[PDB]
């Protein structure tokens, strides 16, 4: 429902930003540097440089995951909420009611000029002595 | 034949309000509001019976040349046929203009008079009003009113024949839908 | 219209800049010496400044929505008038074609 499809858009966004926070936190953590014991420096340092970058290529990931979310949020938008259809539908009665307009007076005053010249035509056609 | 009135009932705090309007112009009809303004009073005849009889006569003032309008409602019906909505028995009748002086001769006092301000939408049979009510003090003058309150009402109506069911059902889904905005409800009209 | 979307438009610019907030105070903690700490403090605040005004617009957001949700498909339009608009032009066109062959036998009567 539509109920449903907001909460979805509202767990989301919780959760990317959640994600971010705490790839940030945990890479800032790792980063400290501590005495090692029963680790074996080599080890512990690989291991570190892998939690970092695959905690690096999460936080892309959750950008990424906003941009999607913006973009969803964008469709909704633009399909119902319900005040700028109406704007929008007033708005382009109007124009093309003074199109209309702009036409038919157009139209009517061609109809008379017209109507005059044929006056002077129907005289002349008529009264010619042939 | 005897027709029904099926109501539902609720009422807008008014800085919302036009959040439902344009709800509303997306639910209803493809049609501009219409932004009706009555006169409307109410008449009764204080009979031998202990429920004296009540009327109501309605001016459209806004528009000239409107047929003025008689409404009889009937006490509402206990059965419970169709639970969701007032089921009453409506009369209603168009009429000329000397109406009033016509219920004076026949018995009728006045009770109150009310202007009632707001828009018109419809769909399909559903009637939807979104109205302000305006108390007239100085009973003769028309211009010396008041609000009642802050709130409009918003009434949904469906007048239609005797029994007739799946109606209450449509009103249902249609006060569903706007649910987050007005509240509409069966409300009986005893207290 | 353009405010709501151009809201959107902005947010999606400040998701951009939450993720270039967070690389570049990892630059700055990269370097051998890093001698602006309070940069680096100020980078730090901009980045959570940036996440939590992005989190603040897009809640508002949803919270929004969720007062102007129907579920319902809108049955406004404006074809109608399109429509009137329509035949008016075509109209006028039909009166430009008479008014050329109007113009034509003229200039055959007076090209004599």
């Amino acid at each position: 429902s539509k109920e449903t499809l907001l909460q979805s858009y509202n767990k989301r966004l919780k959760d990317d930003i959640k994600s971010i926070m705490d790839n940030f936190t945990e890479i800032i953590k790792t980063a400290k540097i501590e005495d090692e014991t029963q680790v074996s420096r080599a080890t512990q340092g690989e291991q570190d440089n892998y939690e970092m970058h695959v905690r690096a290529a999460n936080i892309v990931r959750a950008g990424e995951s906003l941009m999607k979310l913006v973009s969803d949020l964008k469709q909704f938008l633009i399909l119902n909420d319900f005040p700028s259809v109406n704007e929008a539908i007033d708005q382009r009665n109007q124009q093309l009611r003074t199109l209309q307009e702009e036409c038919d007076r157009k139209l009517i005053t061609l109809r008379d000029e017209i109507s005059i010249d044929l006056y002077e035509l129907e005289e002349e056609y008529y009264s010619s002595s042939s | 034949i005897n027709m029904m009135e099926y109501l539902l009932q609720g009422s807008v705090l008014d800085h919302s309000l036009e959040s439902l309007i344009h709800r509303l112009r997306g639910l209803c009809d493809n049609m501009e509001p219409e932004t009706f303004l009555d006169h409307e009073m109410v008449f009764l005849l204080k009979g031998q019976q202990a429920s004296p009889f009540v009327l109501r006569a309605r001016r459209s003032m806004d528009r000239a040349g409107a047929p003025w309008h008689l409404r009889y409602l009937g006490q509402p019906e206990m059965g419970d046929k169709n639970r969701h909505a007032l089921v009453r028995n409506c009369v209603d009748i168009a009429t000329s203009e000397n109406l009033t002086d016509f219920l004076m001769e026949m018995g009728f006092r006045m009770d109150h008079e009310f202007v009632a301000k707001g828009h018109l939408f419809r769909k399909g049979i559903m009637k939807i009003m979104v109205y302000k009510i305006f108390r007239i003090l100085v009973p003769g003058n028309t211009d010396s009113t008041e609000a009642l309150s802050l709130s409009y009402l918003v009434e949904l109506s469906v007048v239609a024949p005797a029994g007739q069911d799946m109606v209450s059902d449509d009103m249902k889904n249609f006060a569903e839908q706007l649910k987050p905005l007005v509240h509409l409800e069966k409300i009986d009209p005893k207290r | 219209l353009a405010n709501e979307r151009l809201r959107a438009l902005e947010d999606i610019e400040r998701e951009i800049g939450a993720i270039l907030q967070n690389a570049g105070t990892v630059i700055l903690e990269l370097s051998k010496e890093k001698t602006n700490e309070r940069l680096l403090d100020r980078q730090a605040a901009a980045f959570t400044a940036s996440v939590q005004h992005v989190e603040a617009e897009l809640s508002a957001q949803i919270r929004y929505l969720t007062q102007v949700a129907t579920g319902q498909p809108h049955e406004g339009s404006s074809y109608s008038s399109r429509k009137d608009c329509q035949m008016a032009l075509k109209r006028v066109d039909y009166a430009r074609l008479k008014l050329s062959d109007v113009a034509r036998t003229c200039e055959q009567m007076l090209e004599n």
